[PDB]
């Protein structure tokens, strides 16, 4: 009953934080005493980095572990490949999961952003929403902006990527605002990091409460 | 329109197509959805002709996109030596900010062009400039497996 | 490789075709030589109808088997209990698979529809999208309909219904629509079939291309 | 408005405050966001009471909701036989459809409401009458499982 | 009064607490003549079901089918709760209106490990 | 004449076919210095490897850090690719910069199935 998953460095780490990292989480349902050891390599042989552990038990009893990897932004746009094998005591055979670089057409976003009307009862309290749409490949990241303020990923929820009936993948950002948020500026952008987004990997969009 | 068709021209390198669109009135520093210029493009794309030809039609070498990004930021992040030198010689700011702190320096630590790193600190780059994540280049450096780079950035 | 699925009756079947039906998924990645069966029981043990069986081979070898089994209204809403046992002669175990009425607080769901401005290439085309939010439970069905015309499932996409951290479910809708289509009626309207829709269990909003 | 409390009122029972309302000026035929009349929420929480109030003064007794439900669609489903009697004697559409086709006689055939099928019966409801999925009101009692009420679905 | 009826299903842990403080009918009938104690034991919420027997259900409680919280917890393959009720006392002779019992039951639809608990 | 890469690396493979017929260098060579036969084994393309081998790919081709084909598939725990590769005269005796053949990588990796078929 152990899992292991393996991903990619999100946009947002490798353009605009410039620090990209791969993480590798183990999800054990049922622990035992056994320590769980995750070891990293590079499909040239080239050395690894030191890596950062997280351990952390959950409420329903369930261990996560997880160990984030620096990457170089050289290694990955030019295609390294990376493993992580996990291995446990009381686990008979290893895990190893593995991640490179996106393959495929590259296609940009398409950024719409649209504000929902006055409802009697959310005088106070208004939903945003933004509609990325057509890029290639799958990864991307959302950002909420408001008055120069990045606003905490916690504030909106943003769907998984899916397979457009026509061309392309799209997802949705759904964030709702305070009337003190836009009465102090009524103006909130929807900004996507994509790597087929040129020359700067982002498109955005922006969006008022009031009309 | 001229603004669209310029900024397709300096993208791909068509170099006597610039001329015939500013000959046309095509503004010089259009912009697209994001506000790039064709200076941003020709800047990335690595054209050098078409960045000096754009430059000498008033081209704003400090235009920003919508991330904040000059076409400093793109030629240091694509490694454009000579690029660099003539955007920096026609008033560049080497100290320019994005919307998230980064500044060319960072850009090119984190690409391990060093010879752009060379050029950039002559120019009077803050080596202690840090991005709205607490970072200098010095860290981007290290972050990315460049050491060698980072040495010549504290 | 072997996985099997029981769903509810969809809203859109109970509701609006008035003929809710279950339906149990089996798919064998890796089909060995034996028949798939598939039985239905009632928790009350009352007899069930006669179910329908189909079944499709993939093109990488799979085996997709389904039973679909109709219910009765009445007897959905006031909680009867069904059950899938999946059996087949290489399997350890048989598989079981169970189902019953929706639970905990109702919630009416608020929909909002939005269009897409015009873009140079995409002068014939353009792209609608549809917020159905907080709504409780989780259970919605979602239709596009144009001059009197309910536009086939296959040109839209609905994201999985997801939690507000606090205040019910949200799903989004986007559907591409053709320059022909909005030049013989600019009304496009998204609908949504939810049980705490009352009274009649539907919920919409209309959209035009052009103001 | 005084129409949302009309609506408030109907739809929870209070009788004497859906008369004080309407005396007052309340809209006998005011619609919430889905075209919902105080008589469609009377019909559906089976108030026999106000449904007579809201007929005698001028209420629509065809109005449809956005889905094309008249309140005897809503009688129909929540067996309420003598609402389902008082709209027929005021002219209620026995064959009345909504946006799919759906008939009263469907909807008393899938809740298994004998009593209401032979009121509609009685009343000219079609019994060929077919949804848009091409089910008459027989198939919709057979596919819930009121053999018992297929029989007199004809 | 039928507010336990609703959370025994939901499996509401500290609902149902309250709600038999306030004394909420422990063998209220649903459509199914069934009592929320059946309703835990079909659904698998064991907390419940104890709760319910320590307000004092019926464990041989019959619905309108003739069945018990045994014969749904054993269609539903929750072994613990068979045992549970088995401890606090149940009838596994009991039939129902098709005549079946909880071991015809698990006969039916194959668990050997329940009807090894059942015969014991 | 490097489409090969990406469309070896993709694993769309009659996309791959047509650009060999076209005469696309088999022998292209991406940052690393490795083939498309090197990205097919190590991403586990089985159906690529063999129309690359029609089409004469050098079997033992070496990366910039000295790796084979074999080498990666090794790193890779894919079995049936590495006697694929093995069958068309794979050198089992080379070493990396780092001196490791595929069974030092399969020992580092603790795979013993596939050490066996390096060992056999
Ligand atoms: C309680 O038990 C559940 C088992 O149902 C466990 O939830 C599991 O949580 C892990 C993460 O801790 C999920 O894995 C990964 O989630 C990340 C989210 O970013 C995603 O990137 C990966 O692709 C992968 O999905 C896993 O999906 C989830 N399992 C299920 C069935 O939901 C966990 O032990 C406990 N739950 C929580 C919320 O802690
Ligand atoms: C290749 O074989 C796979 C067999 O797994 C076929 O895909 C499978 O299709 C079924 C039916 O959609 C999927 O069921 C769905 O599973 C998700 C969870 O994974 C569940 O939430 C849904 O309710 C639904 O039951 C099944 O998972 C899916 N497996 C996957 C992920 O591939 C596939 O169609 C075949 N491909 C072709 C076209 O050859
Ligand atoms: C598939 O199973 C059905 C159901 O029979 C039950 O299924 C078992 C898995 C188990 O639950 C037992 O209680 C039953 O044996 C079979 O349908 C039966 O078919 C026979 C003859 O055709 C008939 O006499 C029974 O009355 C049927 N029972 C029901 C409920 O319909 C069916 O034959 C099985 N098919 C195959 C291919 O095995």
């Amino acid at each position: 009953g152990v899992s292991a998953y393996l991903s990619r460095p999100s946009p947002f780490d490798l353009f605009i934080r410039k620090s990209p990292t791969i993480t590798c989480l183990v999800v054990d349902l049922a622990p035992s005493k056994g320590t769980v050891n995750l070891t990293w390599s590079r499909a040239s042989g080239k050395p690894v980095n030191h890596s950062t552990r997280k351990e952390e038990k959950q409420r329903n009893g369930t261990l996560t572990v997880t160990s984030t990897l620096p990457v170089g932004t050289r290694d990955w746009i030019e295609g390294e490949t990376y493993q992580c094998r996990v291995t446990h005591p009381h686990l008979p055979r290893a895990l190893m999961r593995s991640t490179t670089k996106t393959s495929g057409p590259r296609a940009a976003p398409e950024v719409y952003a649209f504000a929902t009307p006055e409802w009697p009862g959310s005088r106070d309290k208004r939903t945003l929403a933004c509609l990325i749409q057509n890029f290639m490949p799958e990864d991307i990241s959302v950002q909420w902006l408001h008055n120069e303020v990045q606003l905490p990923d916690a504030r909106h929820s943003t769907t998984q990527p899916r397979k457009t009936k026509g061309s392309g993948f799209f997802v949705f950002s759904r964030l709702e605002v305070t009337r003190a948020e836009w009465e102090q500026k009524d103006e909130f952008i929807c900004r996507a990091v994509h790597e087929a987004a040129s020359p700067s990997q982002t498109v955005q969009r922006a969006v008022s409460v009031n009309p | 329109d001229l603004g669209k068709k310029l900024l397709e021209a300096a993208r791909a390198g068509q170099d006597d197509e610039v001329r015939i669109l500013m000959a046309n009135g095509a503004d010089v520093n259009a912009i697209d959805h994001n506000g790039t210029t064709p200076l941003h493009l020709a800047a990335y794309a690595g054209h050098l002709e078409i960045v000096e030809v754009l430059l000498k039609h008033g081209a704003d070498v400090n235009a920003r996109d919508l991330r904040g990004f000059t076409p400093l930021h793109l030629a240091a992040i694509d490694g454009h030596l000579e690029i660099v030198e003539v955007l920096l010689k026609y008033g560049a700011d080497v100290n320019a900010d994005d919307d998230y702190g980064t500044t060319p320096l960072h850009l090119a630590a984190q690409y391990g062009h060093m010879e752009i790193v060379e050029v950039l600190l002559k120019y009077g780059a803050d080596v202690n400039a840090q991005d709205k994540f607490g970072k200098t280049a010095f860290d981007i450096s290290i972050d990315n497996g460049n050491e060698d780079l980072a040495e010549i950035l504290q």
